């Protein structure tokens, strides 16, 4: 059904990507709403804590209503993949920013920020080197994130899931951990690259005109000396960005895209489990 | 051992006016000289008390908040916590006298952001309005250190507009624009007739109508198509949680519409489809009326403006203007404060001054023999010349570098410069001194 | 749109650690050298700040309490009140660094009154022994305004005794008196052998005796009778409620005995009727045994020495001499540290003084014609001279009356005793500057 | 049964006075072990809002540990005269410190805090007057605080009940007036004056060794010109006394002797009812 705090996509479920954002408290929407692109942008406000799922079974996580919610905002049905692989018989390697990437003649190649299928990318005449599936590197082609796994169909509404937390205690022992175990009930859509989260700057300098973004405190030492006249401003939360550095954060984001390894249901144990 | 026939009738009537006491303090009704309820004044209060050192340095509002009770408020740091975040924000104030930095939300969503999150100052709206706070009235409780009210130069109450429901009292006054109020003092100060001020919602793209002492809040919409509908901007109580919830959707709920989110940086906004179940009829004033009236885009607001006055009293006020007439006598005697005050300043400066620069034209040609004495003979040797002896102690106290002739030139003028501030003052009343202040605002 | 490869793992060890951080930085183990737990550490900096311009004006509880947000702590208001009440009262420390006035609680009575009612301030003995806290190391954190840690002339963490428990670690260390610390501390810096320091409770009029490495706390009891016995003194860790409750409330009720509360400002105190159900041995040490016994009279306490050392490691010390020490050793290198910036701040002073004091010298006699000229020029002519060099802001910004014949034997008096004071610094060490400061705490 | 918090006089039930203390917190009456005679100064802290007692049930008012504690500490039987009058036929007058007081045969009477029995005084050779009982003001009898009226036996063991609690909020809409409700089903300890309520003082001065006790802020401007160098200190609760401050709070103390009058059950339903 209908969901209240379900600012929306225009293109929600009309297959095209979409970049639907899970953010701590109604107030990091404020800014949302203001600074969507209208087309894909989607976003779902979460305030509290999010119950461990991985004690609770399925048939009870629709009970529990931010759990339900983000089912019916993502149109993800429990107990089922989340898409559906269109299967193939080509591999290609190709080099990309002076780095070799692996790829299928029915994947997905992102390129300044666009995705291209492999087929339309073999007619600009750009050098691909077929190999056998034997010598594919699985490993290295499953961690790289500029491809995409040869979807068919899919059963979501909204392409992508963009987690977006505080850098506080409020986002460490919090959300960010927790929704995560309860995305891992498809697999597949962290090895998809569309779980992400969006890097939220710590500190940020105010050299001249623009600013400069420091996303980790390790950075900012490394990086102080060269900053002329900087003045310093600790971001410990979401609602401590202006509206103009948050814009510039959503239409021009880092995003730390989680992946899953073999281990990934040992960790859920030990943290929260 | 002093045993006391206090009886029962006082002990009750001692509970009782002590927590009138206490409700008189916390009275959600804005005084009408400066426009702060009294959890607004102390968080004013306690950012002007960070402000001392650093301007335009930023603090935290937990610390704002968290300051408050060591001012002397009572009611903890979570009133104090709202108070900063409705000040901060434009959406809330038409003349926001905190500047924020943070999340302080908008119209689409009013809810501010965790206050330990969110930064706070006191803005340049604050020090261009907010003059002679050295004047304004000791609050008559010691502890309260803040003053019992500011000394705003406008009647900042009907700009930011006040709303609050206290025991047995209501207080409603819309945001009156800045510019229109500035000009209502000023005909007032000069006595003319004072038009009532205009009402302006702040970052309000809609239109506001005036109707049998009513306003009216109509939001504004233009037809894309004939079945499509673009509403671009909706009545001010409307957040876009209240506004899709209680109107939106019931609306799509009874199948009417198919309405289409929107909203961006330019307030408001909302795509609506018209669906064949609604009937619209082809006369455009019934359509019109018809429209702004299932949306819930037409709102009527009546004012109910209760002000605490200069002497602590609730009073009830039928329009705005006879508060702005009223106001304005209550800001004249303050401002005739200040001339008091600055001529006695002016002429204790002065005289400070001219006795100053006349140190150096005994010292420079030949008359004070600083050079070797006694430090207690050179002050008695100077302190029996009556216009030396009011000052001696600042007078000898003076730096080397006053000695050369480029600064005992500089001393001279200074103190020359000081007689026209002096005569400045003397010669100059409420009107000019409250029309020159009343130019700067903006 | 940079998009990274972080994996599971980074993700899960970065939301990992980050506790282990956070209780890192607020962890109930105090530091060797300061003796502080950082919430007491963090109190005792607001209460400094506090009592930077009035060292004596006392400020309410619930203020400092509230000032530590802005310095950096985590934890809230609460555990910075209570670390306040359990400092600054003088029954639970032997060496109190906040000077109270108020209801602490005392030894009957442990709980402290509300916070913002009673009032806190630092004491002497703060400013006796926490010396050279500009020196102190800043801490890694920046936003952690209080330093690292203190740096108190004596362990202060051997006497207040400190108690807590953390994650896989306990620590307990017996509070010990000021005056056997300060012994082993002026022992251990001249390196002779340290005699253990002795443990003595605050307020006890009890005794305590070091039993196979364990520290028995008996009280003290005396008969008035053969069937009454007063009590007079207690177990530590007894107030009288959970004393009563848990001693005298099961032996009344067992029929044992009648006890009558005698506890008044001579500390505790009880006399106790004795029935005959009871049984009293004649033999006079059995039945003192019994009575320790039953009565709990007799409390046995090891202390479990964990205290964080000045490399933020966690460290265990064996016995109270080690950890002195150390603690001796460690600050050896700040009072080195001392004598160097007083070196150079000696010298820098002597400097001034002396261009001061011969600009006096020339003014006065024929040399430095200040008798007109220009303020840059006389600068410059001035500033030519090579002892003149950087000093000339200070040297011509001097006052009028230094050109008198006292003030210039006051100048040059200050700089020979500035000259001696440099003199002094450099031909001093280590010892000798810590062995006198060494002499003023009591 | 024996109460936990019960800091006991040892002339608890003796047939001599006693004072004992209703302070309100179990931290404010840590003095109050420290500062008594030893021998009447009995106290129970009580740390809360005591439920209001006017229209109050008979079956939870000794389920409330609080309200029990309070009969059990006094002895009181609830429903039953606390004390006993003992009949007399005579009326005597005289005067007490500039003030004509009215008492009878087998009353008491105060003097320097001590009090004594008419047939005692009268044997000490002071002037009594007597009248006849019609011309007695009974008005003017039951407002005397001087004089105890003619108690025969009484069932308490506690004979004065002394509330004490802070002068802030914490005490106005709350228990100052609460344990008065309680007190009333007892209208006899009214007018006899047996409860009573400590003044605590609002600002002390600090002019040289002694200090200046004010109760109220209108006492504090009237005679602050005619203090020397004063500091002042307000006293918003119990926990800012210190401890020599309290003891002569204790030893030597102002009480607010309430009194009950006609209109008294009406006020009690006007607040708190």
């Amino acid at each position: 059904a209908k969901v209240h705090k379900h600012i929306k996509a225009n293109l929600c479920g009309k297959d095209a990507d979409t970049t639907l954002f899970l953010t701590e408290g109604d107030s990091a929407i404020g800014y949302l709403i203001d600074v969507r692109d209208k087309e894909l942008h989607g976003g779902y406000p979460l305030r509290g804590k999010v119950l461990n799922s991985w004690g609770m079974s399925y048939a009870d996580m629709l009970k529990n209503k931010e759990l339900f919610d983000i089912c019916a905002i993502t149109g993800l049905v429990l107990g089922e993949k989340a898409f559906e692989e269109k299967e193939d018989g080509e591999w290609f390697t190709f080099e990309l920013n002076g780095d070799t990437i692996i790829v299928n003649e029915n994947d997905e190649v992102q390129i300044n920020g666009k995705w291209i299928t492999v087929g339309e990318l073999r007619k600009n005449l750009m050098k691909f080197v077929k190999i056998d599936s034997s010598s594919v590197d699985m490993k290295k082609y499953k961690l790289q994130n500029n491809v995409r796994r040869s979807i068919k169909s899919s059963s979501m509404n909204y392409a992508n899931v963009a987690i977006m937390t505080d850098a506080d205690h409020d986002g460490l022992g919090s959300i960010y951990p927790s929704l995560l175990g309860f995305f891992s009930n498809w697999p597949e859509l962290f090895e998809q690259g569309r779980i992400r989260f969006v890097k939220t700057p710590v500190i940020i300098a105010q050299v001249g005109k623009k600013q400069e973004w420091f996303y980790t405190v390790a950075e900012y030492e490394s990086a102080k000396d060269a900053l002329p006249k900087h003045s310093i401003r600790y971001i410990k939360g979401l609602g401590s960005l202006e509206k103009s550095e948050y814009r510039e954060m959503i239409q021009n984001p880092v995003y730390d895209v989680v992946k899953l390894p073999e281990n990934w249901k040992e960790l859920f144990e030990m943290l929260m489990g | 051992m002093q045993l006391n026939n206090r009886d029962l009738k006082s002990i009750i009537d001692n509970e009782a006016l002590a927590y009138a006491m206490y409700t008189v303090e916390n009275r959600a009704i804005p005084n009408m000289i400066d426009g702060f309820k009294p959890v607004q004044r102390f968080v004013i209060a306690r950012a002007l008390d960070l402000a001392r050192g650093n301007k335009d340095k930023f603090h935290k509002l937990a610390s704002i908040a968290g300051g408050v009770a060591d001012l002397g408020y009572h009611h903890g740091e979570n009133s104090a916590q709202d108070a900063g975040a409705l000040m901060a924000n434009t959406w809330n104030n038409n003349f926001p006298l905190l500047d924020g930095q943070g999340n302080f939300g908008s119209r689409t969503v009013q809810k501010a952001a965790a206050s330990r999150y969110i930064f706070a100052r006191v803005s340049k709206n604050f020090y261009n309005v907010y003059k002679d706070t050295e004047y304004a009235p000791v609050h008559q409780d010691k502890e309260h250190i803040p003053p019992a009210f500011y000394l705003p130069i406008i009647p900042t109450v009907l700009l930011n507009g006040v709303s609050g429901i206290a025991t047995g009292y209501a207080t409603y006054i819309l945001p009156h624009s800045v510019s229109s109020v500035k000009k209502a003092v000023l005909q007032a100060l000069q006595g003319k007739k004072v038009t009532k001020p205009k009402v302006e919602f702040p970052e309000f793209r809609g239109e506001v109508v005036e109707i049998d002492g009513q306003y009216e809040i109509r939001g504004t919409y233009k037809f894309t198509s004939r079945t499509q509908m673009h509403i671009t901007e909706i009545p001010y109580k409307y957040d876009r949680e209240t506004y899709v919830s209680k109107i939106l959707d019931p609306l799509e709920n009874k199948g009417f519409i198919t309405w289409d989110d929107a909203c961006g940086e330019h307030g408001f906004g909302f795509k609506v489809k018209f669906r064949k179940e609604y009937s619209l009829s082809d006369n455009e004033e019934e359509r019109h009326a018809k429209i702004m009236k299932d949306f819930g885009l037409i709102e009527r607001r009546s004012q109910n403006i209760t002000v605490i006055n200069e002497k602590g009293k609730l009073q009830v006020y039928d329009n705005v203007v006879d508060l702005i007439k009223d106001f304005v006598e209550v800001r004249k005697t303050y401002v005739q404060k200040r001339i008091d005050n600055k001529i006695k300043e002016t002429e204790s400066a002065f005289r400070l001054a001219f006795a100053k620069a006349h140190f150096i034209k005994k010292v420079i040609s030949g008359e004070i023999v600083v050079q070797g004495k006694t430090r207690k003979e050179l002050t008695e040797e100077l302190s029996k010349i009556d216009m030396y002896s009011s000052y001696v102690d600042k007078l000898v106290g003076m730096n080397i570098f006053h000695m050369t002739s480029d600064e005992a030139k500089k001393l001279a003028e200074e103190a020359k410069a000081k007689k026209e501030e002096n005569e400045y003052w003397k010669t100059t009343d409420v009107v000019t001194e409250y029309t020159k202040d009343l130019e700067e605002i903006k």
